[PDB]
């Protein structure tokens, strides 16, 4: 029924609704309403979506996929045109409105002529027919718009030549970015599009005011609405040209301010002088003259009050009228703080502040004149004020006004400032003014530096807005190279402005001194600009900058503040540093600041206050404990002052309105009056500095505060509308929710502490161990505030350390010198631009990852007062007031004060989210989510029902919980890593009920059976996710104390652990050991790769991993090397077959760029209306990629690894972005599955915990001996088969092999050498070594089977070995193995002091004679010198030792050697001797002074190509000396373990391969056809084709860095120390 | 009650200056004073005989440069450090009765560093000491 | 020529000079070029198999800093500016740098002035040998400040005496240079209190 109702008005809108076309120009019909068209198919979409939702959806599913269908495509159609609408109006602005354009870009202007000639005729089809539908339905119409817009976009970049010379015109302009530059050029005639660009341009005006006809300037207007009305108005159309124009209004700016000072100078001299002042006209001069003026006027009629008093006290006996000019000025300040005391207009009331601010000062400095006895207007007590000279006889008006300073003289620059924060004049910043002006008169620049919070950066901007200057504030960082910093000096000479580089020294030290080359010229300009002699008929003073000549304007400065010894600074050139003065700022005069900061606020007691509050604070700091997240600095309480005035202006508010219900009563006096303005103070405080506090120091602020302020208690106001919307949205998310003392009632302060700082604060950071309900606190708020005041909240989750700084930021190209926006960048501007309505939303940028000043002392101008993002191409962003800037952190170690002092924290602590706080998530979630995507749904709410006992508060997981972080484990443990390994685990104990269900649909699961399976399987889940990373005996140690606290039922074994025992779906336990027979290998197949033995600790984590894998959840195998994490992985693999594994072999270079060639190449990106889906290729396979060294990659100075914040985000947030358009690509089909060595191992580092979160752990260690023996005597009992007469030997020989192996492992160790690691590896190549040596072999005596097992051990013990006498061992030893174990035997036949074995001389692998091989060798070398290498040789005993070495490996797949030894032994000619005789083609890189990075690619393509397509067997040697980058080591390290590079072939490298691998197939008899298997088919001839031999000299510190830069230089390759001569 | 009695090291402490505030913070509780009108006035004690007074604080290990402290007064000295046998810090309330023009304001450093300041004494001068002497001798008190 | 080492077009410049200097004979001085070092190697390289003019001379200045080729200290002239070794030798550069025509202007009292200023700056700079006794720590009172400190007494000096061969010592303005050097030229560096 309504079903019908939702089709039918879709229906009538979408064919009656016409697109609102209005002329432009007299040329085309643009397209308007571009909101109420795009909310109109929004809205239409979520009622599709509710179409669907609805049982009776049915019937109506065809219908509704029409509509949806038809909805996207109008989505998308018109998202792009409103984009090349946008790009057309402006473009062609610019090349109509000026003819010049016509010549310097002929064929720019020639592919827009035929652009706009074609976008003009779709607008005559467009204009035919109005209506939405069928201005779809036009044919091609969509990509007619997707090449419109390319084009657009070519022909956007080509005009920055022209952008640069119009930059000239107006040097203003240098200030605005190419795209906005480009709108305001191209929008000259339609002046109602500039209003937003005016702010970016001028100090203070927002816009210009403008007649009905928009043809005449009428005046200019502030951000608050204040407004200037020019003298003589400008008319545009006698000044056509934007820049002419432009540079009118400026100048009648200046003009109109001056006149309007000169009138307002007029009028207050009447005040002075003056014993009473009457309110109501001081009340009116007030709002006759603007912001800026009225303080300056006060401040003139000061200065020459002060100055006749001072030339009448000339005598010393003239009844010192001074104390006339201080009862003026107490009388006056009476009057401008009853003024404040009563309700006043906003733009006022802000005025009366400036007024009290500065006539507080003039005050203090009059008292100051008073005490000291000051009786000449030439004392410098005087001279050392500023002082103010008005001249009205002058007849220019600019210079009328003179401000004076010691002996500095400046002229007011009469730039329009609006209103502005005027900050107190506190005695520093007297100092400040005093240095800073000094400096200006010398014509240096000034240098503030100290700790952060001093008030350095507000300092030069309030003397700088003092003498009416404009000021541009620019956040230097280390991008600010040499032509960045040229191109900001260029516009700040011309227009003749003050530049503030705050954090100066972030810049390189390089970059710093190259810039004092440019300050040193701009200053010498200016000093002989202020020489006498100058004239102004003469040409105007310039300086080189840049290499051209550049005006200089006499009123331009350069101001740098810095800290000097934080962390991400550099240290300043001596040769800089004598260019600009320095000033000390360290320690503020906060005292003075909280006084007249409450005095102009209206407070009565506000000396009592600022006495109480300054303290209040210093205290603090002084007795809090030190944590990284605390700042008791200025700006803490200048945060608090600012609070406390608006407190009590609402305070004020809410008591005025009581008084309306009660009745008619409204007297501004008695409220003040009765006003508790203690209670105002400690609320702000407790509103500010609470949420910050760890546990232990709450009650220490909370007992300062009762000390401080005696008998005053605060009561929280309670937020009742807004819990309310915070239960019903954690009600709708399975969220716990709690008031008070209830379980959740400390998150939901956390929740409300955050609103609060919210509206205090642009800038948040939520700082707290992980896992202790951050993101929730802050998602939920997001959401409770949507449905409480109505405005969409959108957040954009931004992880800065997952991509580097150029991609967060963007980057400035060298040469084209053209910006590309970073992603913040991109994102801060889409919502300045609210192309799409995304100011009128509640906008959170979400920094989730770690903080370091490298990238957050970037915002440290957004952060700040400016609210402001400054880019090295001098454009800047102003940060809207509806976007806030959030941080999602676990600590702040490594984050300086300059950022912890300008965000407000929220400390949120483990304690805040408890235990059964997840307990009760993860039951809501099972009861109510489906597992399958309901009989499903009723299994999980019965499983649940048996569950909640256990999950409880001192339950049985939670006591097991507490237990096992008292046990140490492979990882550090977290709480949420073990809760979400269990959840895990149990859902897939739900999928077994469900799985059983279906298997016996006559006969369902009862429920006593799954009490039964359930009960059990929880011990089970319980003991395999909390002791899952931890060693035998702690797993165990778990076991007995679950037993002892459980009343589950156990095995009633008295020594088996629970470990062993797994759950039966019949609801038993069973042992583990009933999964394990005794099976006989093939003979073919043994140690074969793929070959698993099942064990006891096999089958346990098979079973673990397929669990956690079937959920498609990430997992690490930690455990030592060769233990066997990646043959369980592959195994439990097998089990799956929807699921293929991708091998990614992680190193100390490892970057998320490998991640992305893998998805490149394995998986494609696709549009979707939801965004973009990363998939693999293959359908309906899931993809596995498998990070064999994922704690491996290097951790910065900062303590962070890209990978794994990468990884991170991209496993919590399933997906990741895009740097190519910052686009945010979602996973679809892709797993992520770990190993690694454990932390504690030389080069590992320990993984973040904020990822170990998301990441189960599960620790395999080296098989024990009983496993040893069973695992490879399986192995000897099927090898030994070839030969019936030995099969008596078999557990003899694996004893011995076993035993040798244990005391091998032992005696060398990795504390000697980095590369002795003995691994069950080594038993598997043993087996392999002693099979393929028996395999031919007909028949062989006990002795001949002796000696060639000690033949394999000796070269996989012993070649490794450095020292000799770790040789002599081994070789002592192997001798009394084999007797040990194998007696009666004839010693000298099986343990013959030389053992060489060699199919040289025979088809078998037989062993050989030294003398006789030796001969043969001779005899191929004679051979070899006339053929390939005529270098005489030396044949000695460790030449045919190493030669059959060589030899052994070149004949193996993938075998790949590492030679080590000192240059000069023969390493290179042994190798290509080697493989000259196995008929292997050397290949060396011809490395010389030009090799680059490319140069190796090509090269290594080169050699693939050849081994993988030709069939071509290549020993590729290559040596240390060689490697002349970390990327060449990356690239061997992923070729020696995968056989093949990811990223190696792309675009037409990739094509011609593919053609390659197709011929190559055909010759070996198959028909690839599709890339997939023909890739395949490469890396298999790659990997039995390609050998690498690495050679290096054996250095100490070398060899452990290569075992971390190159990981399968040691795992992949075979280690033979050829050393020195002995 | 004892915490109060005992006499304890502020070059021992992790954070003395935590202390001071906790002197400053017991006695203001006690006496019903506000913290911010306390002020520290100092007397250093020959030996131990002197008694704390409910606002007196034992301190021990101050090492005094450049100057002896003989009966609370001050004179410059030759010898490069002298120890303060035990400094009372006793918490008074503010009178601002100005300067003696005899009383210097010696910085208490940590250590020899000279890095960070703790507090601040204001000792006096005897005989006919110049106070601009003990400013450019760099007399001032050591923590440890 | 003065050209600041450190930048990429900076090199280029520098070569430029070098080869346009080593004709016309006139100097090329190169400030902060330890910050270059790889490029000091080829520096070295290039003025060895040079022939220039006999008046050229090429300035290179450094921070000593260990990283500067070895070869490059061998081939040039080492100059070492540190701070004197006392206030005798204070003084002598002091006045050295100051030329005699400064010191010696219309008021007569200009040149105890001066040697205040020289007296003051050699105490001040010959304390920072004890860092812990003399001052807090290292400050950079350095050349700059002297430079500073020098103009602000012949500014104020010619502002009271405005052409006079004599003042009165009196009249001399101590309350300015007093100020000015507590707060701006010498304080500014000063952090504590
Ligand atoms: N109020 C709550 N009630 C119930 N469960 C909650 C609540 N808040 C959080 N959780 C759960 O507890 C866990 C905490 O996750 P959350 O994202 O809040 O942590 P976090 O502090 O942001 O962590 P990280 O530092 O890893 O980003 C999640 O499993 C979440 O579902
Ligand atoms: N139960 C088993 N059955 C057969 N071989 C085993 C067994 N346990 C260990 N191995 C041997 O141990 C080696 C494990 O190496 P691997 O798993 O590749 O190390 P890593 O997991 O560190 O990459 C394999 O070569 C395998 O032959
Ligand atoms: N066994 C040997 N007898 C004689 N000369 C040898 C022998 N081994 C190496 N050389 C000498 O070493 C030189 C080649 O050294 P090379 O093998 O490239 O050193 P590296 O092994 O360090 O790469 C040849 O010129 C050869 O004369
Ligand atoms: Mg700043
Ligand atoms: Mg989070």
């Amino acid at each position: 029924m309504a079903l019908e109702e939702f089709l039918k008005q879709i229906r009538e809108v979408w064919n009656t609704y016409e697109l609102d076309l209005v002329n432009y120009q007299n040329k085309c019909r643009l397209i308007r309403g571009w909101d109420d068209l795009f909310n109109k198919v929004k809205e239409h979409i979520n009622s599709v979506s509710a179409m669907k939702l609805s049982p009776y959806y049915k019937v109506f599913e065809e219908d509704a996929l029409s509509w949806e269908d038809k909805l996207n495509r109008i989505m998308a159609l018109f998202d792009v045109w409103i984009d090349v609408q946008r790009r057309w109006v402006y473009l062609e602005g610019i090349f109509t409105g000026s003819a010049d354009i016509k010549h310097l870009l002929p064929v720019e202007t020639q592919r827009f002529q035929s652009i706009s000639t074609e976008f003009l005729a779709l607008m005559k089809k467009v204009s035919k027919s109005p209506l939405v539908m069928d201005v779809l339905n036009i044919q091609g119409v969509q990509r007619s718009l997707e090449r419109l817009a390319d084009l657009l976009g070519k022909i956007q970049k080509a005009l920055g030549e022209y952008l640069e010379r119009e930059r000239s015109s107006f040097p203003r302009f240098y200030f605005v970015g190419d795209e906005d530059l480009l709108e305001i050029i191209g929008n000259s005639k339609n002046v109602a599009k500039l209003q937003k660009h005016f702010k970016k341009m001028f100090a203070g005006v927002s816009s210009i005011i403008l007649n009905e006809d928009n043809s005449v300037v009428l005046g200019i207007s502030s951000r608050e609405g204040e407004e200037v009305m020019f003298k003589t108005p400008v008319s545009i159309t006698e000044h056509p040209k934007i820049n002419e124009w432009l540079t009118l209004v400026e100048k009648e700016m200046r003009v109109t301010l001056a006149k309007l000072l000169a009138e307002s100078v007029t009028e207050v001299e009447i005040f002075g002088k003056a014993t009473s002042i009457d309110p109501n006209t001081y009340i009116t001069w007030i709002d006759k003259y603007q912001a800026q003026l009225v303080v300056l006027s006060a401040q003139i009629a000061w200065s020459e009050n002060v100055e006749t008093a001072l030339s009448s006290m000339g005598g010393g006996g003239d009844a010192a009228p001074l104390h006339s000019v201080l009862s003026n000025v107490e009388v006056t300040l009476n009057v401008l703080a009853d003024s404040v005391l009563m309700e006043q207009p906003p733009l006022r009331r802000r005025k009366l502040e400036h007024l009290i601010t500065e006539l507080v000062h003039q005050r203090d400095v009059t008292r100051s004149l008073i005490k000291s006895k000051i009786d000449n207007a030439k004392s410098f007590e005087w001279l050392s004020q500023m002082r103010f000279y008005f001249d009205p006889k002058q007849t220019d008006v600019l210079q009328q006004l003179s401000i004076q300073m010691a002996n500095a003289k400046f002229n007011y620059g009469f730039e329009y400032l609006g209103v502005q924060d005027k900050l107190v004049q506190t005695p520093l910043t007297d100092r400040c003014y005093l240095t800073m002006t000094q400096a200006l008169e010398a014509r240096l620049g000034g240098s503030p530096f100290g700790p952060a919070g001093t008030g350095k950066t507000e300092s030069v901007k309030a003397l700088g807005h003092q003498l009416g200057r404009f000021v541009l504030v620019f956040n230097c960082d280390e991008t600010f190279d040499f032509q960045a910093m040229g191109r900001i000096f260029v516009g700040l000479c011309q227009v003749g402005a003050w530049g503030c580089f705050d954090e100066f020294n972030r810049l390189e030290e390089r970059m710093l001194s190259a810039v004092s080359q440019q300050v040193q010229c701009i200053q010498e300009a200016l000093r002989e600009h202020s020489n006498p002699n100058y004239d102004k008929t003469s040409a105007p003073i310039t300086c080189e900058l840049l290499n051209k000549q550049v005006k200089v304007s006499p009123d331009m400065a350069i101001f740098i503040t810095m800290n000097p010894g934080y962390a991400g600074r550099s240290n300043l050139p001596d040769n800089l540093k004598k260019l600009f003065r320095s000033l000390a700022m360290t320690k503020p005069d906060r005292q003075l600041i909280a006084q007249v900061m409450l005095y102009s606020q209206g407070f009565r007691t506000a000396e009592v206050l600022a006495n109480k509050i300054v303290p209040f604070f210093k205290l603090c700091d002084e007795q809090l404990s030190s944590q990284s997240h605390y700042d008791f600095g200025l700006r803490a309480l200048k945060s608090v002052l600012v609070s406390a005035g608006n407190v009590k202006r609402e305070r004020i508010q809410k008591i005025k309105r009581e008084k309306e219900e009660r009745g008619e009563a409204v007297d501004e006096g008695e409220i003040a009056e009765n006003l508790p303005e203690q209670e105002i103070l400690i609320q702000s405080v407790c509103e500010t500095m609470v949420p910050k506090l760890v546990a232990e120091d709450i009650p220490l602020l909370f007992s300062l505060l009762s000390d401080v302020f005696p008998g005053v208690q605060y009561h929280r106001g309670e937020m009742t509308a807004l819990r309310e919307e915070l239960k019903k949205v954690c009600q709708e998310m399975y969220l716990t929710y709690g008031d008070g003392e209830e379980v959740g009632g400390m998150w939901v302060e956390k929740v409300l502490q955050l609103y609060q700082i919210t509206q205090i604060n642009h800038g948040l950071m939520m700082v707290g161990p992980s896992g202790s309900g951050k993101s929730m606190a802050w998602r939920v708020l997001l959401k409770a505030l949507e449905r409480l005041e109505g405005v969409e909240g959108v957040a954009h989750i931004i992880d800065p350390k997952a991509i580097s700084k150029d991609h967060l930021y963007g980057t400035l190209d060298p040469n084209t010198r053209e910006w590309t926006d970073g992603l913040f960048t991109h994102v801060l501007r889409k919502i300045i631009d609210s192309v799409r309505g995304e100011l009128q939303k509640r906008q959170w940028i979400v920094f989730d990852g770690d903080v370091d000043p490298e990238w957050v002392e970037n915002l440290n101008s957004v952060l700040d007062d400016n609210k402001l993002l400054t880019l090295p191409n001098g454009e800047r962003l102003s940060l809207p007031p509806n976007v806030r800037i959030m941080f999602e952190v676990q600590d702040l170690k490594y984050a300086t004060l300059a950022t912890v002092s300008r965000c407000g924290m929220v400390w949120f602590s483990e304690d805040v989210l408890s235990t059964d706080m997840i307990f009760n998530n993860f039951l809501a979630r099972l009861r109510s989510i489906p597992l399958d995507e309901s009989p499903m749904l009723q299994i999980q709410r019965d499983a649940a029902t048996i569950m909640q006992p256990y999950f409880t508060s001192n339950g049985l997981v939670t006591k097991a919980l507490e237990h096992a972080f008292q046990l140490e484990h492979i990882m550090d443990l977290t709480r949420l890593r073990c809760l979400g390994s269990l959840f895990s685990m149990l859902h897939q104990a739900c999928r077994n009920v469900a799985q059983y269900n279906a298997n016996h649909p006559d006969f369902p699961m009862q429920i006593e059976q799954l009490e039964r399976y359930i009960q059990r399987y929880l011990v089970y889940a319980i003991l395999w996710s909390l002791s899952g990373d931890s060693r035998l005996k702690m797993r165990a140690e778990l076991g007995e104390y679950i037993r002892r606290i459980t009343t589950v039922p156990l095995p009633t074994a008295p020594n088996i652990p629970i470990i062993d025992y797994e759950v039966s779906i019949s609801g038993e336990w069973s042992p583990w050991q009933a999964k394990v027979p005794q099976i006989e290998v093939e003979t073919h197949k043994v140690a074969a790769p793929d070959v698993v033995v099942p064990t006891l600790d096999t089958v346990r984590h098979e079973a673990l991993l397929y669990t956690w894998l079937a959920e498609h959840k990430p997992l690490v195998l930690c455990g030592p090397p060769g233990s066997g994490k990646t043959m369980t992985l592959f195994s439990a693999l097998r089990a799956l077959p929807d699921m293929e594994v991708v091998g990614l072999n992680f190193s100390s270079a490892t970057t998320p760029e490998l991640l992305l060639k893998t998805f490149d190449h394995y998986c494609e990106y696709r549009r979707t209306p939801n965004g973009v889906v990363l998939a693999p290729v293959q359908l309906g396979k899931w993809l596995v990629l498998f990070c064999d060294e994922i704690n491996l990659p290097d951790m910065d100075k900062y303590g962070t690894q890209r990978v794994i914040s990468f990884i991170r985000q991209m496993v919590e947030h399933g997906g990741f972005y895009r740097t190519s358009d910052q686009t945010w690509v979602k996973l679809e089909r892709i797993q992520f599955v770990g190993a690694c060595n454990p932390p504690t191992d030389p080069g590992r580092k320990p993984l973040s915990h904020r990822f170990l979160r998301h990441v189960p752990v599960v620790y395999v260690d080296y098989p024990g001996p009983a496993s040893l023996t069973q695992i490879y005597g399986t192995f000897n009992r099927a090898m030994l088969r070839l030969i019936p007469s030995l099969r008596t030997y078999a557990e003899p020989l694996t004893a011995a092999m076993v035993e040798f192996y244990t005391m091998s492992q032992e005696r060398f160790t990795q504390d000697t050498q980095p590369h002795y690691i003995y691994s069950p590896r080594e038993m598997t190549r043993w087996v392999r070594g002693i099979f393929e040596a028996l395999r031919p072999l007909e028949t062989l005596p006990v002795e001949g089977l002796i000696r060639i097992w000690a033949h394999e051990a000796l070269r996989l013990f012993q070649d490794r070995l450095v020292e000799d006498e770790e040789r002599r061992w081994t070789d002592e030893n192997i001798d009394t193995v084999a007797l040990k174990h194998f007696p009666n035997i004839d010693r000298e036949k099986a343990m013959s002091r030389p053992i060489l074995y060699s199919n040289w001389l025979s088809k078998d692998y037989i062993p050989v004679d030294q003398e006789e091989l030796r001969d043969y060798v001779k005899a191929r070398l004679k051979v070899f010198y006339e053929e390939e290498l005529d270098v005489p040789l030396v044949l000695f005993n460790e030449v045919l030792d190493h030669v059959l070495r060589i030899d052994r490996i070149f004949r193996q797949p993938q075998g790949h050697l590492l030679l080590i030894g000192v240059s000069g032994a023969g390493k290179t000619t042994l190798s290509r001797f080697v493989a000259w005789m196995n008929g292997l083609s050397v290949y060396q890189i011809k490395v010389h002074r030009k090799y680059t990075g490319e140069d190796f690619d090509e090269d290594l393509r080169t050699v693939l190509r050849r081994s993988g397509c030709k069939n071509e067997k290549i020993a590729f040697i290559m040596d240390e000396s060689n490697v002349l980058d970390s990327g060449f080591l990356e690239r061997m390290n992923t070729l020696l373990a995968n056989g093949e590079v990811p990223g190696l072939f792309e675009g037409d490298e990739y094509a011609t391969l593919m053609t390659q691998c197709k011929e190559g197939a055909q010759k070996e008899g198959l028909m690839l056809d599709s890339h997939e298997e023909l890739y395949k088919w490469f890396t298999s001839q790659v990997i039995r084709n390609l050998h690498v031999v690495f050679t290096m000299n054996p250095s100490s510190e070398g060899l452990k860095d290569r075992a971390a830069t190159s990981p399968a230089l040691f795992n992949r390759c075979v280690l033979n120390w050829f050393g020195d001569w002995s | 009650k004892e915490l109060k009695n005992i006499h304890v090291c502020l070059g021992g402490l992790f954070v003395p200056e935590a202390y001071i505030t906790a002197t400053r913070q017991y006695v203001a509780q006690a006496n019903s004073w506000s913290l911010e009108e306390l002020c520290l006035e100092v007397n250093v004690t020959t030996s131990q005989g002197a008694t704390l007074d409910a606002c007196s604080f034992g301190v021990t290990g101050l090492k005094l440069q450049g100057a002896t402290c003989n009966n609370n007064k001050l004179s410059l000295s030759n010898a490069i450090s002298t120890a303060l046998p035990l400094t009372q810090l006793r918490w008074v309330k503010q009178t601002n009765t100005e300067k003696k023009a005899s009383v210097v304001t010696l910085p208490v450093y940590l250590n020899f560093t000279r890095a960070d300041l703790i507090f601040t004494v204001d000792f006096e001068i005897a005989t006919k000491e110049d106070p601009r002497s003990f400013y450019e001798r760099g007399v001032a008190v050591l923590c440890t | 020529t003065s050209i600041a080492i450190g930048s990429a077009e900076g090199f280029n410049q520098a070569d430029k000079a070098i080869n346009t200097a080593v004709k016309s004979g006139r100097w090329v001085m190169l400030k902060n070029v330890h910050l270059a070092p790889g490029w000091l190697m080829q520096l070295e390289k290039k003025l060895h198999s040079l022939q220039p003019h006999a008046c050229f001379r090429l300035f290179l200045t450094m921070e000593i800093n260990p990283k500067v080729p070895v070869n490059l200290l061998r081939a040039g002239r080492i100059f070492v500016f540190e701070p004197p070794p006392g206030v005798k030798a204070n003084m002598l550069r002091t006045f050295s740098s100051i030329p005699v025509s400064r010191i010696c202007k219309s008021p007569n009292e200009r040149a105890r002035l001066y040697f205040l200023l020289a007296w003051f700056h050699a105490i001040i700079q010959e304390r920072l040998r004890y860092a812990p006794l003399g001052w807090s720590k290292k400050y950079e009172f350095g050349e700059s400040d002297l430079r500073s400190a020098c103009d602000t007494v012949d500014t104020w000096l010619d502002d009271t005496a405005k052409g006079r061969q004599n003042i009165s010592p009196d009249k001399i303005p101590w309350s300015a240079l007093k100020t000015l050097m507590a707060q701006s030229i010498y304080g500014g560096r000063v952090d504590n209190e």
